[PDB]
């Protein structure tokens, strides 16, 4: 058994949300027809901005990308290369304030993903995507589906309404890890405050590239709470959200631990080695790093070989494609574990 | 500062350093006579309201001795509060001749930043007295010291009419705000002040600063003083992209901003990632004149302290040069507890001529010094 | 030249949300904007494309018998005449437009991209003038503008603001600061150059949560919450000594409910006496500022359990500055000849209905 | 028969050195080694002219209610008064760092306990709760609920989340489980700006304000189900007014016949609900002491059953604890305020 290539950031677009119906209960089912079926698509890839479909993308009906499985996987597996793809739906249920209707429409998407993704490929799995405003009734989420394997994730946004380390928000994590799977931080938000510590950002551009700032904060609060000595087997992948911006968090928080350690006297290991430990990152988008000789250089600056794992985020377009990141590196045993290897420590997909 | 007013000489940088963060504080009453009487009698009963719940502390308050190196404290006040201790243990010692006083405290039951009460006339108020009083207290007594003034972001109206005001006073050199605000900082709100910045040929330093109106990060409040203190760097991150982004520096193409205490390196890879992200979503900003990273060299310089520790020493350099090596400017941070020496503040390997540029010519070109 | 607004026989409606139909706006937009929409939408605070944070619940809100042959309710304008002004009398009937396309809440000032909200805006303002205003001038406009970027909000009361087919300025409800705030003065004092009141209507956004201790959850919440801003903005406006600045500013609160204000200004006037050394600029005693500046329009009416309760409050409040609205064509409407108690005196329901509103509008006979 | 409660009055904690007998060492050490930051409120600023009328007893630096004699002399004096709920609104739950917040908030019910309950039995005292921590807030309901003189859960107004929010539901479970009721107290943790439009300039604004987060605290508790899934729930208003609750009361009523199905397990009105489960104290009264005006809220409000009596002590008032007397022409009525309506909260007797 060989590890696989995994491309371990994809996503299924919904296509209104009509295509939930047949996973409601009559009562949401008629409520939402009722309500002439607002629509909770994101903002985070604007339907109609260069970053939302790539222009080799197959389109459906009405022009749009990665809405059927039948498209995702003409596109995604043309070219042999990948073995697995793990399917991420951005579908904006985590904006729903009204509790009851978060739970209904997230086990409802989870359906969708299940009966009309999974069930139609299995090369593709997914991630539970959660009710993350009930922090208990997204383990409860999580644990509905911990028994189906094609899950091999939890989704979270990378904006949350509280810090993914506060209390509050543990059942989340001891219910990943009682099932088995890694936690991912895609970007997105519940927008429930401000998306920085100093305001709105006046353009989805603005947005986009600062959001790097709120995953130094999870990750920062996720480890300071303790989270990775009171479940020592999570293991969290930064989706789509950078990674360059990492060496210089790590060293600084590594810097003040080495004063504040009495303050959180659980973390007795460095930040930079729990990090190094437990984080993976999507190399979609590369932010530059697929230039030359510059995933050598971010790769000595994070310490560890092992924390990026490939990803094409199909069927985003960025400025760099899935493949271009072996222009940074003149190495093909790096390459070999961020293609496979990487992914294998939370996956375990072999060909 | 476009047009002069006052025979203070310029400052003079030949042999000595610059240090671009130094912390004093008022003794007790020290500001008292340049306050209206309405001000005395609205801080003694009710203190001075900010975007807390608390009369005399803020959100964070300060861990290990109130964040004070343990040998800056003298007879009498707090650190940085006694004018000869300061020019024997900071200018004297290494030898500064220009050190930018950052008073983001009036002193005395209260420590956060004038500028942050909620009363704006009162922020005013207090901005206005500490000008004053570092003016006649520290700069003018000892010139090696200069002010960067604090203003009342926040209500541009009464920050323009104190850039007015002082502005042109040899004894300042900069305009000082706070990194945390209720909007970043490239929104339109802010621009009477850039304004009246550039009219006074002053640049604008931003220290790091708790408040602002929105949690400390951008998707809630911290809880250890790990995430806190390195949660910092996020608002400087939040705060450039905004300026750069915003096409502020097209509007203003002399305007000059530093970031003061909010670590450098980030800034490298920030930088690397909103420009990878602007090649495929610029037709947005259609108006930006220029690519995001190049307004960088001309507008966007950032201090020293604290230093960036990488593991392998050789990576500050190049991460201080991918930001932009002729706008990085030393600075102490006197007196807090991880105060800078510029003796050991650089890593052993690192470049001399560098390291020379960050202690002299980089921070003279943003003062305007020449 | 259009003439005055005249009210004789009919009644003034404050609030009716006419809608433009599909690209009506494109003809006074930019063409640099339109590709914009149609690239970004109409990006809010929100993680949400075309939505706001809290959709409408059942029917999008509307009156389930508003809806045109084709298009959204409020975008017919034949209907509006028919169902509305003809079928109550309605000779002052102020547009207020909380959308540039077929939706119930999305403003145009509160695009976050306020190059975009300014330039919406005032497509808004050309489109209701040409469209509904001056083609049947019962209807006259409130103008939306960028309340969080003054100078074109200024730039806009100075472009429009003199139009006869113009009668008020149009706020939201929520802001990022209270909208005593300094930063408000120059809307502030163009509005009063232009003799131009100020209409504050309902609003989601403004860049906080909707209460002030969390996101609410359930309709229930976010409905009856909606009085909170309403409560937060007359304190602002009131304590800043904004009406001691302008002492001919008036405003009007637009869908907040009315008998709220009546305690929260009892409660100001009481917490005021101990506690007024804090602000010893302020002129006049809190509540004396309600009768020369501070209007509130009626819709959705105030139900007590005992009717009587309402002509009480509403005396309470201010009986000269109550101004009658329908909200059309919202499902929460108003019919003038059921919305108030049988009880109700004469005098207070007939300045309701016309004097009140006549008032603040700078309107005569 | 029951007993005259005074419903809301004030320990003030002299500084938090105060709190070191009742610390483990580490947190003892830490403080002093932090040079001991005050978490004092600014809730009632100590030096403006609500923190503290001016017969009040003082200590050696001016400040009223510091100690439980003082307190005791003043509020007992005229022998009207049988007992009184103390509530310390020192500001543990503006403490970040959330074991400091558990550790503080524990230490401070232990101040209560030892210098106040101990030392006269006619006070009574609310539990001071970490709310950052909602599972250790609950923790913290049980450890106390052995001591039957503290007699309610104290949670101020302004919260991080709403009060309804399943986040929230252990305090209410704890509460519940003890038969304490819950009292919002005017307060806040200040997590986001004190209203929904931005952040009041002044004191006075923020104090008359925060009225509008109470409707929202009791829309989020009754729409997210928390009177039906803890039905025994007991709700006190402390120090919030209470003329803003009838037109609150009708629009909440009237949305939630739009809006039933919604919230299908409220199945009684919002008006009854909040008749039958909110109190009220008395103090401010905001104007309902004037002539008739506390009949005519009372028959606003459709209740006779949610006035409770308080004096607010030490604070300064524009009118004074007994002043409501002048706003009714009913001896019935002030009975239910001074003795009968607190026995549903307390079971106080003489
Ligand atoms: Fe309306
Ligand atoms: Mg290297
Ligand atoms: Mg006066
Ligand atoms: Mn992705
Ligand atoms: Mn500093
Ligand atoms: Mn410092
Ligand atoms: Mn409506
Ligand atoms: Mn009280």
């Amino acid at each position: 058994g060989v590890p696989a290539v995994v491309d371990c950031d994809v996503h299924a677009v919904l296509p209104s949300p009509h295509s939930l119906i047949p996973y409601l209960d009559e009562y949401w089912a008629d409520q939402l027809v009722a309500q002439l079926a607002p629509t909770y698509e994101p903002n985070y890839h604007p339907r109609g901005s260069a970053i939302a479909q790539h222009s080799d993308a197959s389109v459906d009906e009405n022009g749009r990308a990665a809405t059927t499985a039948e498209n995702l996987v003409k596109d995604v597996f043309a070219d042999g290369f990948t073995d697995f793809a793990v399917v991420n739906c951005l579908y904006g249920v985590q904006q729903i304030h009204q509790p009851r209707r978060e739970m209904a429409h997230a086990r409802a998407l989870n359906h969708w993903i299940a009966n009309e993704w999974l069930d139609k490929d299995d090369r593709l799995r997914a991630s539970i995507v959660v009710p993350q405003g009930s922090p208990r009734a997204a383990a409860e989420e999580i644990d509905f589906w911990s028994g189906d394997k094609r899950f091999v994730q939890v989704l979270l946004l990378g904006q949350s309404e509280l810090l993914y380390g506060r209390e509050i928000n543990w059942p989340i994590w001891e219910a990943a890890e009682a099932a088995g799977l890694p936690v991912t931080l895609h970007i997105g938000g519940v927008f429930r405050q401000a998306p920085t510590s100093v305001g709105w950002p006046a353009s989805h551009l603005e947005w986009y590239v600062g959001q790097q700032s709120n995953i130094e904060a999870q990750l920062n609060s996720i480890i300071s709470e303790g989270i990775l000595q009171k479940f020592p087997k999570t293991k969290i992948l930064l989706s789509e959200l950078g990674f360059n911006w990492l060496p210089p968090f790590m060293w600084k928080f590594d810097k003040l631990w080495k004063s504040y350690r009495p303050d959180i006297p659980w973390v007795q290991e460095s930040p930079l080695e729990l990090i190094r430990e437990h984080v993976r990152v999507t190399t979609s988008p590369s932010d530059g790093a697929e230039e030359a000789g510059r995933l050598d250089s971010i790769v000595d600056r994070l310490g560890s070989d092992r924390m990026l794992v490939y990803s094409s985020d199909y069927p985003h377009k960025h400025h760099s494609g899935p493949r271009d990141i072996e222009n940074g590196t003149h190495s093909p045993e790096l390459l070999d574990r961020i293609y496979r290897r990487n992914a294998f420590d939370l996956y375990n997909l072999v060909v | 500062e476009h047009g002069s007013l006052g025979t203070l000489p310029a400052p003079s940088v030949t042999t000595g350093i610059v240090d671009a963060d130094i912390h004093p504080v008022p003794q007790d009453g020290a500001l008292e006579p340049y306050l209206d009487d309405r001000w005395k009698k609205h801080i003694r009963e009710y203190g001075v309201r900010t975007t807390t719940g608390l009369q005399f502390i803020s959100e964070y308050p300060q861990m290990y001795g109130g964040a004070m190196r343990a040998d800056a404290w003298p007879e009498s006040g707090y650190p940085g509060s006694d004018r000869e201790l300061l020019r024997t243990q900071l200018l004297d010692k290494h030898n500064i001749q220009l050190g930018v006083l950052q008073c983001l405290a009036p002193g005395g039951q209260t420590l956060n930043p004038a500028g942050q009460a909620l009363n704006q006339e009162l922020a005013a108020a207090l901005c206005r007295a500490t000008n004053d009083w570092q003016l006649e207290h520290l700069v003018y007594p000892d010139p090696r010291m200069r002010a960067a003034i604090p203003v009342t972001f926040e209500t541009p109206d009464y920050a323009v009419a104190e850039i007015e005001r002082v502005g042109a006073d040899p004894g300042v050199v900069a305009v000082l705000g706070t990194s945390k605000t209720l909007e970043p900082l490239g929104s339109r709100k802010y621009w009477p002040i850039y304004e009246a910045s550039v009219a006074q040929n002053l640049p604008i330093q931003f220290h790091l600063s708790q408040g602002g109106g929105h949690a400390n990060t951008g998707t809630g409040w911290t809880s250890y003083h790990t995430e806190y203190h390195t949660g910092h760097v996020q608002s400087f991150q939040s705060q450039l992209l905004s300026l750069v982004l915003s096409g502020t520096f097209d509007r203003f193409p002399t305007l000059k901003v530093m970031f003061v205490e909010g670590n450098v390196a980030h800034f490298a890879p920030l930088i690397q990632r909103m420009d990878y992200t602007w090649e495929t979503l610029r037709g947005e900003l259609p108006d930006l004149q220029r690519k995001p990273s190049e307004y960088i060299r001309d507008h966007i310089w950032a201090s020293t302290q604290p230093i960036d520790e990488p593991e392998k020493p050789e990576h500050l350099a190049e991460l201080l040069e991918e930001f932009c090596g002729d706008n990085v400017v030393f600075a102490t941070d006197y007196p807090h507890f991880d105060f800078d020496d510029p003796e050991t503040a650089f890593p052993r390997s690192f470049p001399v001529d560098l390291r020379d540029k960050i202690l002299r010519g980089n921070g003279m070109r943003f003062f305007g010094v020449t």
